[PDB]
RNA sequence: ACGGACCAAGGAGUCUAGCAAAUGUGCAAGUGUAUAUGAUUCUUUAAACAUUUUAUACGCAUAAUUAAUGU
RNA sequence: UUUUAAUUUAUUCAUUGGAAUUUUUCAUGUCGAGUCGUGUUCUUUGAGAUUGGAGCACUAAUACGUGUGAUACAUUUCACA
RNA sequence: UGAUGUUAGGAGGGCAAAUCCGCCGAAUUUAAGCAUAUAAUUAAGCGGAAGAAAAGAAAAUAACUAUGAUUCCUUUAGUAACGGCGAGUGAACAAGGACCAGCUCAAACGGUUAAUCCUUCGUUUGGUGCAAACCUUUCGACGGAAUUGUCGUU
């Protein structure tokens, strides 16, 4: 090497021409990709090709504000709608097995998600014109004149997607509520300087429990 | 030898070339322009030239 | 850290019990095969050089007694729950 | 573009550039960092000084999800505002702003520059700095700790 | 039941009995072929555990497998290479010795079969001695049945030298998973040819 | 001192990765629509067009320094 | 010519079996062994007082157990499976 | 319980390899010499499958307001770490997408009655073809396997 040039580093040692990859054909597959899921619409005919998924928080301090979907609701939550875990897979619910609830915000969120979800669906008989209740908590079956009149509706999809943040960053307030007498960076610094004999104190507390 | 690696093709901005769609409308409507890309228009009324 | 399971969490980043305020939520049979099969099969030699150990009564024997458990099994903890069910079984010997 | 390039201006001339003496042979000098720290000591010393060795603690399993932290300065603090909405605040007299920063995506106020006077503001943040927070103070705001 | 005093009578292997009966067992394995088939399994505890079922077309056989390791395959002794590559007298086998014992009845003495599970029955200073159960996917007894019919299906043949019994899944690294196991599915040349790989854009 | 008996055709600084300097272009405290999805896109089109009906995907930049708790 | 979506039409009578929740009760079971693990030798990995595999020697506990939480120990707390 | 049987009915063997699964196993080359290291868990050698194969329903992550079987794409990242700490080498979690699915044994419970399974021989309903053939069908008899454990519940 000579000149003021950074220390070259390429990981170029071995046999690599052997396994090299161009994408030639990004946009047919995705053509290829979209026929195919528009041909299952037309043999569902009518019910959608969409399961509904549960709201859930990020796992990390980098994360923690934003919710996504999840793989399925928990076994509290479908009790909550007076559902079954077996019924509600012949619907288009997702179970989750091994999900916890540990709060209850979670639980009253996705309670009502359940909620609005089953109370906007029509169920088609088994059997043509045999209309009867449901089971398992699936609602009861409709008659042929508003299966008739609700075929012509638009399908509503927008109940399978996740919730979107409309929680502002500024607010306003009055002068006269303003705190004067708060430290924060005094009140940081000692949180820190203080961890470690509370966490002593926690663990003898857990002793004197479990005796 | 040929290898199909080659960079066959590119990518370009997407505000240059919204830029250059634009600046390619706007050079369509002055009938100085028109005539000398080869379009025989000695008889065109208006170069813009809508109909209904 | 820690936290508390009463006891919500304060609203602060850093320390002990921090972060956000969400609202928390909270055989006979056996023994029956047990004798069955100690008195078809017994005792294993380590066990019954244990046992002997165990019998002589003093700290030392005591103290032999872990390192030769220790030893034979290949593991600290082993070795110290084995010598006490042969402490246990001792002790029920004797009455 | 083949068109433009340096060689081809070299076309009839014998040696294509490279020189009668001294040839254009295949490795001279080496492969890739070979020489370093014994025939290419000059260039490593005065290019990249402290390149041999080793200095400090390892850390096995880092997990960078732990310690992220983007910063804000107290200078774009009232930026973070549009301009109609900052004129009506320095027009009416009791009342003030209160400015969530995390749902902008920062974590730590930091404290270089200068807030305007007797203009009161209300900081909602995970870390503060000591003197970005004494600046607060002055100006007759208030800072608050969430998570 | 009875099989859970079996079960916890064969944990000792070291009481008077259980010695007397392994030493009279492995004295009589020894008289026998290397490959001979039994007409019951001898541990049908051990045995329910693994798939075996008292049906039409299963079958049981014993294997015997010699101990330690292999030498370096080099006439003489003599590697021609570099000194980091001459050693001989301690190499080891990426194979279990129960891998062998199940490919040593299953390749060509009943070819016509399907290698299922095998099982320890004893061992010595020469031999370890093991039972392997097979099942024919040719007897309408298996063929019929909804529980077990997949073993009809060709893409199961020679299952035990694909690595994909018990013993393979051992010695192929897929008993452990999450950060002590990471770079092992869905195995290990697949998974570096993965991380070799350079994929590049048409546009780039 | 070495190559060259003669004539015709062929015959040698290129391609990819990664970095920098120079220069042209666009926007600017920001900038780049990744993988995907959409469309009354579908010889050409493997191109072109679009972006999820007080708005947190990711990279580089907007802040440094220390082995480090950190600041 | 294929194969598949709607749409069009049931009815009156017969028998035996099953299945989900909801009420009152009792019963607190089972859960994979020369296997896991430890020592030692050789390989393999980014895995470092050893990441996976293998040979030899020793050889467990019973869910209040066993395993993981990237530095070797002893005494313990907690989370996850 | 071994053996015997040209007894009746059946299976295995060879070819082919771009993609796939298992084993075995170099040196050239780079380090401006060379022995660890690199080339490479590669080439050559030997076995086994399919229209895909392999993997797969937690003895998994995290440390949060928590996620949730496997696979692949964009990033994480030439980063944490390994190394005559030289030349060189090099992963995982979170995040955005494609697709989307869960189940069976073993063990527990059923003894006024193994409920279970297979070979052979019959016979009985509706459809489709010119024909050849092919769907559908619940009844029985003799024989055998199985309590050293088939089937049901969960
Ligand atoms: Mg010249
Ligand atoms: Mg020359
Ligand atoms: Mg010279
Ligand atoms: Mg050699
Ligand atoms: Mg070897
Ligand atoms: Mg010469
Ligand atoms: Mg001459
Ligand atoms: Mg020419
Ligand atoms: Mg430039
Ligand atoms: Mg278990
Ligand atoms: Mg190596
Ligand atoms: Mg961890
Ligand atoms: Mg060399
Ligand atoms: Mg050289
Ligand atoms: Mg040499
Ligand atoms: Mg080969
Ligand atoms: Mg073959
Ligand atoms: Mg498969
Ligand atoms: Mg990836
Ligand atoms: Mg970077
Ligand atoms: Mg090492
Ligand atoms: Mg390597
Ligand atoms: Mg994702
Ligand atoms: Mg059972």
């Amino acid at each position: 090497v000579a000149h003021n040039n950074v220390l070259p580093n390429v990981h170029l040692h071995k046999w690599w021409q052997r396994h090299v990859r161009v994408n030639f054909s990004k946009n047919i597959k995705k053509k290829k990709r979209r026929l195919l899921r528009e041909k299952r619409r037309k043999a569902n005919g009518g019910t959608p090709i969409e399961k509904l998924h549960p709201i859930v928080h990020c796992p990390t301090q980098r994360y923690n504000f934003r919710t996504r979907l999840g793989k399925g609701f928990t076994f509290e939550e479908l009790k909550g709608a007076g559902l079954t875990p077996r019924a509600a897979q012949t619907i288009g619910i997702c179970y989750d097995k091994r999900r916890k609830n540990r709060s209850e915000e979670s639980l009253t969120k996705n309670v009502e998600r359940l909620l609005k979800y089953k109370n906007s669906l029509v169920m088609i008989p088994l059997k043509k014109n045999k209309a009867k209740k449901g089971i398992g908590g699936i609602p009861a079956d409709a008659d042929k004149n508003t299966i008739k009149e609700f075929r012509n509706k638009k399908p509503l999809l927008s109940i399978f997607k996740k919730e979107k943040n409309t929680k502002p960053f500024y607010e306003t307030i009055e002068v006269s509520k303003i705190d004067k007498e708060f430290l924060a960076y005094k009140t940081l610094r000692r949180a820190k300087l203080a961890e470690r004999r509370k966490n002593r104190r926690q663990q003898k507390k857990d002793i004197k429990f479990k005796s | 030898p040929t290898k199909i690696w080659r960079r066959w093709g590119r990518k370009v901005n997407l505000k240059e070339k919204r830029y250059a769609v634009c600046s390619s409308i706007a050079a369509s409507g002055v009938t100085s322009l028109v005539l000398a890309r080869g379009h025989r228009i000695s008889h065109l009324k208006e170069v813009p030239l809508v109909v209904s | 850290g820690r936290k508390s399971t009463i006891k919500p969490a304060t609203g602060i980043a850093v320390g002990f019990n921090s972060g956000h305020v969400v609202t928390k939520r909270n055989s006979k049979r056996k023994e029956l095969i047990k004798d069955v099969v100690r008195e078809i099969t017994g005792f294993s030699p380590y066990e019954k050089r244990i046992i002997e150990l165990i019998k002589i009564g003093t700290s030392a024997s005591t103290k032999r007694s872990l390192k030769y458990a220790k030893k034979k099994l290949g593991t600290h903890k082993r070795g110290k729950a084995k010598r006490e069910e042969i402490q246990k079984v001792v002790i029920l010997q004797r009455r | 573009a083949t068109r433009f390039k340096k060689n081809r201006k070299k076309r009839g001339h014998v040696s294509a550039g490279h020189g009668r003496v001294g040839k254009h042979r295949k490795h001279p000098g080496g492969r890739g960092k070979a020489g370093g720290l014994h025939h290419m000591r000059i260039n490593f010393d005065k290019y990249h000084p402290g390149y041999f060795g080793k200095v400090g603690m390892r850390h096995l399993n880092l997990l960078k999800n732990r310690t992220y932290c983007p910063t804000i300065n107290v200078d774009k603090l009232w930026g973070l505002l549009p301009e109609e909405k900052k004129k009506e605040f320095s027009e009416n007299k009791d009342i003030a702003p209160v400015i969530d920063v995390t749902r902008k995506g920062y974590f730590k106020v930091l404290g270089n520059g200068k807030l305007k006077h007797n203009q009161p503001i209300v900081v909602k943040a995970r870390y503060f700095s000591s003197v970005a927070e004494k600046k607060i103070k002055a100006v007759g705001g208030q800072c608050i700790l969430v998570a | 039941g009875a099989y859970k005093y079996i079960q916890e009578i064969w944990k000792k292997k070291q009481s008077d009995a259980m010695h007397f009966l392994l030493r009279v067992r492995t004295w009589e394995y020894r008289q026998l072929p290397v490959v001979h088939r039994v007409s019951k399994p001898s541990r049908p505890d051990k045995a329910r555990r693994l798939g075996y079922k008292a049906i039409q077309g299963f079958v049981i056989y014993r294997v015997r497998v010699r101990r330690g390791d292999r030498k370096k395959r080099v006439k003489k002794g003599i590697v021609h290479g570099k000194p980091k590559h001459q050693g001989v007298h301690k190499q080891k086998s990426t194979r279990n010795l129960k891998s062998v014992a199940e490919g040593k009845v299953g390749k060509s003495i009943c070819g016509n079969l399907r290698v299922l599970n095998s099982y320890w029955v004893g061992q010595d200073a020469v031999y370890k001695y093991y039972e392997v159960i097979l099942v024919d996917p040719n007897h309408n007894a298996v063929r019929n049945n909804p529980k077990i019919n997949w073993i009809c299906n060709p893409v199961h043949k020679h299952r035990e030298l694909r690595g994909l019994t018990s013993a393979g899944k051992k010695y192929r690294g897929l008993r452990v998973k999450g950060h002590l196991s990471a770079k092992s599915r869905p195995s290990i040349r697949a998974n570096w040819k993965r991380r070799q790989l350079i994929k590049l854009r048409k546009c780039r």
